[PDB]
């Protein structure tokens, strides 16, 4: 399937060949920063998703703790 | 000392690994890029035991070709590639005389006619961008416009001008004040006084301008890095962080040229 | 000529190398 | 088209924010 | 094709990191001779697989510049200042010829004009000095007199010859004997006999000069000057 | 296995591979441009091949998340009703490149790379089983067309009817969103198969239907608002009136049948 | 596609979409003030605080320093 590995490299290579073209460079201007994109894109895209999955579990406890709050109201 | 030591060794190795990734990236082309080699382009060149005798005062572009038999008067200059091959017979380049920007100035075979002579060029005479001249007898204080060509025979005479992009047929005499132009090289009109003064004064003004060109293009590699760094160091100004400082940066000699090159000699 | 003369780039190179290392470690050992 | 539908819509009397917006400066 | 093309870019990737980390170990040792501006001119220029294709013996000026699919034949010359550049289309430069001192002989740059034609060059054919061959094709045992324009779709006739200055209009040919010069070019004169001997001798004796010039370009660098330039004060 | 998902990529990667490809290699461009609508095009005739023609529910469902609580999220799907339309969007535009073929020279990468984006861009159009993002990709296809229209037209007048085109469908599309807005928050969710079994309550309904006709009658012109239609259809390009006609105009009618009439 | 498993995954995904819509509706209905946020231990802390530093000069009862000498 689309992993966030895949989709964070592709998302580099893709911010680095638009910042060389963006400076009226060739896209492989240097070859080696296009590697360093792909690998910190993968990188990034991985922690997005470590991060919302958490983030996600938080919100859950917060709105359960809001939920929990409101509920006394009644007695 | 020993760190120094380590990081030579460092840098030993990674040369080592760049040239051969150089040599993989070579073979992964398929060997068809044909590689950049060194200059081996001779400003001045002998052919048959015959060397130009190029004054101490004349500037010769780097790109420039003095080959064979020629003699180059003090003051003058032969500016980028243009090609002076004086193989087969003689060149005399008189002083002051400028052959300007991809000009062409050659002999012919001393028997293209019979009675050929070599290409005698006088003093204080200007040539223009990519003129031929072919085995002329161009005489002193004249004006040879761009693009124009000389065929053998012809004798430009003094203070005589030939029009730019012109073709001067052969064993054709330019009488002193025609401005003979055309590609049939016929008669135009007569030179008026100004055209006389604005000759020498472009002659005069191209002897000024060789100066910094020749000055510019005999910088070993130490000096053109300084000089790189200093004008990129000084491309910029900011007056207001200067005044608030309370200095002046002024801009270093090597970055001034004479006030003889200026539009108007602008001092200041 | 095996020596490196300038001690301030050799210190820069050192600083990187250190760097390097110690962000490899970091991503391996934790 | 060209005339009711046209002034009333876009462009024949919509165009009062030229009128509108150049009026802003107050 | 485009198989190959692929591999020459990555090529080209390969090589620039190479050269990268060459100039990165030259930095660490303190080296920076790496900016030296030296001159990148080659005097045998390939476009990808276009790649001239120059006889053993025959001499091209340093100087020269040949681009392209450009073929040189044995005891042909390209003299000082030239450049063939043909890219487009190919450039044929016979056995015998002369391309002469700062002449142009290239192809058309694009196809808006219609379709580019393949310059060719015949043998024994005397190129003058700054003649401009743009896409014609001329026989074998002809002249090309001095700055003449010959433009694309022109054909210059066996023993036919373009007299100096002329412009050849598009699509002319110039029939064999027969001297057409002035702008546009028109018929002059008919060529004689002395005249053609001349031809014919002038290609033998600029061979033999471009002999000389290659013997004499072909002497190792001098040692003296290299050095005498490394140290300026 | 041929699903919705592949379809919808092909013409990104399609519109990607061009993105970065020089401008000189014109012959490249084209060729790839015509195989990518080419294979989009099959694609979607097999889809047509495992289409099942008994069943109501929707089929070749994909979902992907869009809110954190999946309250929306892409529900893609075709039925019998929006098959064809994926099938005649996807048809068109093989057409289109191949009507642009001998002048393509001077349009360059961009004309096939918006010709790709608006495919990529109908395809979920009619294969959107959520309301919400059925008005994203909906109104998604204005930049596209006015690119197409301003950057690529006949004279200087193609400045007016791209404002005119812009400005109609700015005004029916915020309009709908409004009642999107307030169906969502009485409703719950923007699901279609949820939205089909809600019971809408009398006085609103008149209010909501009125709200979907102002967008859907402007790009299914009725009466009043087909002034831009010509202006739009004169000032285009060859290929642009075919997508003008061809398709923009089936999106009043497919809305009208996918949502209103249910 | 199998009819059976299709139709199925249809039932099954209108069921799971009405109970997170009914999820959701509530989660809207929570009020943006919760029943007694003054209640919380966050929102309290000047009463665990003040008693620490109840005995420090310029916070005494005038009396309590007149006691403190047995
Ligand atoms: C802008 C580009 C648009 C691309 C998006 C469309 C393409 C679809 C791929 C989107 C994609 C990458 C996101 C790309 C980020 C963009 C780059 C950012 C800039 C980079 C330069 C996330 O997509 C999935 O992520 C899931 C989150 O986990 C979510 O599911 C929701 O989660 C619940 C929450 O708790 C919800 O309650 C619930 O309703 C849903 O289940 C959904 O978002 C979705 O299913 C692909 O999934 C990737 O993440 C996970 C799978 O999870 C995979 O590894 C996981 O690691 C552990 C989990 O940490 C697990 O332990 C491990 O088992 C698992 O293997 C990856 O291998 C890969 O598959
Ligand atoms: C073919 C298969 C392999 C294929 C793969 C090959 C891989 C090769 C191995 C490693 C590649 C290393 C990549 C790391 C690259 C980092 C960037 C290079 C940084 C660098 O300019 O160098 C030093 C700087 O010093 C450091 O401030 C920071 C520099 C610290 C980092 C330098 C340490 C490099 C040592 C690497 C270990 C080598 C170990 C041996 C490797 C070889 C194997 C035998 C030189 O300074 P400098 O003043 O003379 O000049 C710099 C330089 O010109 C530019 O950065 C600026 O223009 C200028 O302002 C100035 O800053
Ligand atoms: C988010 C949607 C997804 C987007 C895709 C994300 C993909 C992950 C990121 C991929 C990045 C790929 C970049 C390739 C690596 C190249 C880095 C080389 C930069 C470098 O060597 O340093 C010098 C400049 O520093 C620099 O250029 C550093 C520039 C950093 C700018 C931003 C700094 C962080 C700011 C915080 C984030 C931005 C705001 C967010 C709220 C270069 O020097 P030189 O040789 O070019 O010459 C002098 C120019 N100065
Ligand atoms: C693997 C090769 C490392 C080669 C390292 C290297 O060459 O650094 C220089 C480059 C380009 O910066 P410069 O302006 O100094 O060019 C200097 C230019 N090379 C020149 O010679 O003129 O830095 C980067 O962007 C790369 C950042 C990521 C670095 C990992
Ligand atoms: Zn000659």
């Amino acid at each position: 399937p689309i992993s966030a590995t895949m989709v964070g490299a592709l998302l580099g290579l893709g911010t680095q060949m638009y910042s060389n073209a963006l400076r009226k460079l060739p896209y492989m201007r240097h070859p080696w920063e296009h590697v360093v994109g792909m690998g910190l894109g993968a990188v990034f895209a991985n922690q997005l998703v470590k991060w919302d999955v958490k983030l996600k579990e938080d919100l859950d406890v917060m709105l359960a703790k809001a939920r929990a709050a409101n509920e006394r109201r009644y007695f | 000392g020993t760190l120094g030591r380590a990081i030579y060794t460092v840098g030993n190795w990674i040369r080592g690994t760049g040239q051969a990734l150089d040599r993989v990236g070579s073979l992964l082309q398929g060997s068809h890029r044909i590689e950049e080699h060194l200059s081996r382009h001779r400003t001045l060149m002998n052919v048959f035991d015959k060397s130009p005798l190029v004054d101490k005062d004349v500037f010769v572009a780097p790109s420039a070709s003095v080959i064979g038999d020629v003699q180059i008067g003090k003051g003058s200059s032969i500016w980028y590639g243009c090609v002076l091959r004086g193989d087969v017979n003689n060149i005399s380049v008189g002083s002051g005389t400028n052959i300007q920007d991809n000009t062409l100035v050659h002999v012919a075979k001393t028997n293209i006619s019979g009675k050929v002579l070599p290409t005698l060029i006088g003093d204080n005479v200007t040539v223009g961008h990519s003129a031929v001249i072919h085995g002329c007898t161009v005489e002193d204080d004249a004006f040879v416009g761009m693009g124009a060509t000389l065929l053998d025979g012809v004798v430009v005479e003094k203070h005589a001008m030939v029009a730019a992009g012109s073709l001067v047929k052969q064993n054709t005499r330019i009488p002193s004040g025609e401005v003979w132009g055309g590609n049939p090289a016929k008669f135009m009109r007569k030179l008026t006084d100004e055209e006389i003064v604005y000759i020498s004064q472009s002659a005069k003004n191209y002897i000024n301008l060789a100066q910094i060109h020749a000055s510019e293009n005999s910088k070993s590699f130490e000096q053109i890095e300084v000089e790189r760094a200093l004008r990129k160091k000084y491309a910029r100004k900011d007056e207001d962080y200067d005044s608030m400082l309370g200095i002046t940066r002024e801009t270093p000699p090597e970055l001034i040229l004479p006030d003889n090159v200026l539009p108007g000699g602008k001092p200041v | 000529p095996k020596v490196s003369e300038d001690k301030n780039r050799n210190y820069a190179v050192v600083a990187g190398v250190v760097a390097i290392v110690g962000s490899i470690g970091w991503y391996l050992k934790a | 088209d060209k005339g009711a539908i046209e002034i009333l819509g876009p462009y024949g009397i919509s165009y009062t924010f030229r009128r509108l917006a150049e009026r802003i400066s107050q | 094709g485009t198989l190959g093309r692929a591999f020459y870019s990555v090529g080209f990737w390969i090589r620039e990191t190479g050269q990268a980390l060459d100039r990165l170990g030259c930095r660490l040792q303190g080296k920076n001779y790496f900016r030296e501006q030296l001159s990148r001119h080659r005097t045998l220029m390939n476009v990808f697989d276009k790649a001239p294709i120059v006889d053993k013996e025959a001499f091209v000026a340093p100087s020269a510049s040949v681009i392209g699919d450009v073929h040189i034949g044995r005891g042909s010359s390209i003299w000082y200042g030239c450049v063939l550049r043909g890219d487009v289309n190919t450039v044929s430069v016979g056995s015998g010829t002369n391309i002469q001192d700062n002449s142009l002989v290239h192809v058309a740059k694009s196809n808006l004009s219609g379709k580019v034609h393949p310059t060719i060059i015949g043998d024994n054919v005397t190129i003058g000095h700054s003649a401009v061959l743009h896409g014609c094709t001329v026989e074998d045992e002809t002249f090309i007199g001095m700055g003449a324009t010959l433009l694309d779709g022109v054909v210059v006739e066996k023993h036919g010859m373009v007299a100096a200055g002329a412009l050849v209009r598009q699509n002319t040919r110039i029939p064999s004997g027969e001297v057409w010069g002035g702008n546009p070019a028109r018929f002059l004169r008919k060529l004689t006999d002395e005249e053609i001997a001349f031809i014919s001798q002038s290609a033998t004796n600029y061979s033999n000069l471009a002999q000389a010039h290659a013997a004499e370009n072909a002497k190792p660098l001098n040692v003296i000057e290299f050095e005498k330039v490394l140290r300026k004060k | 296995y041929f699903n919705l998902s592949g379809l919808i990529l092909c013409p990104v990667l399609g519109s990607i591979i061009l993105l970065f490809i020089p401008n000189s290699r014109i012959r490249l461009i084209r060729l790839i441009g015509l195989c990518a609508s080419l294979i989009t095009f099959l694609y979607s005739l097999v889809l047509w091949i495992q289409f099942d023609s008994s069943t109501a529910k929707f089929q070749f469902v994909e979902s992907l998340r869009w809110l954190p609580y999946e309250n929306i999220n892409f529900y893609l799907g075709i039925d019998g009703i929006s098959l064809f339309f994926v099938i005649l969007t996807t048809f068109l535009i093989p057409i289109c490149i191949l009507v642009g073929w001998s002048g393509m020279r001077s349009y360059g990468k961009e004309y096939i790379i918006a010709f790709l984006i608006c495919e990529f861009l109908m395809i979920a159009v009619f294969c959107m089983l959520d309301l919400l993002l059925f008005y994203v990709f909906f109104e998604s296809v204005l930049i596209p067309m006015f690119i197409i229209i301003g950057v690529w037209g006949s004279r200087q007048r193609k400045i007016k009817a791209a404002y005119q085109f812009f400005l109609y469908t700015l005004l029916g599309s915020l309009f709908m969103l409004l009642a999107i807005l307030l169906i969502l928050f009485q409703t719950g969710t923007t699901d279609l198969q949820i939205l089909l079994t809600t019971e809408f309550s009398e006085r609103r309904q008149i209010f909501l239907w009125i709200a979907f006709f102002a967008s859907f009658a402007v790009k299914v012109p009725m009466v009043p608002v087909h002034i831009w239609l010509p202006e739009a259809h004169v000032e285009a390009p060859t290929a642009g009136s075919v997508i003008l006609a061809g398709i923009l105009l089936k999106f009043g009618t497919y809305g009208f049948l996918r949502f209103s009439i249910p | 596609e199998n009819p059976e498993e299709r139709d199925r995954k249809a039932r099954e995904h209108i069921y799971e979409m009405h109970e997170r819509c009914k999820k959701i509706k509530e989660m809207w209905a929570l009020p943006i003030r919760p029943y007694g946020f003054w209640t919380f231990e966050r929102h309290n802390a000047q009463l665990r605080w003040d008693p620490q530093i109840s005995q420090v000069a310029g916070r005494r009862d005038p009396y309590d320093d007149l006691l403190e000498d047995n």
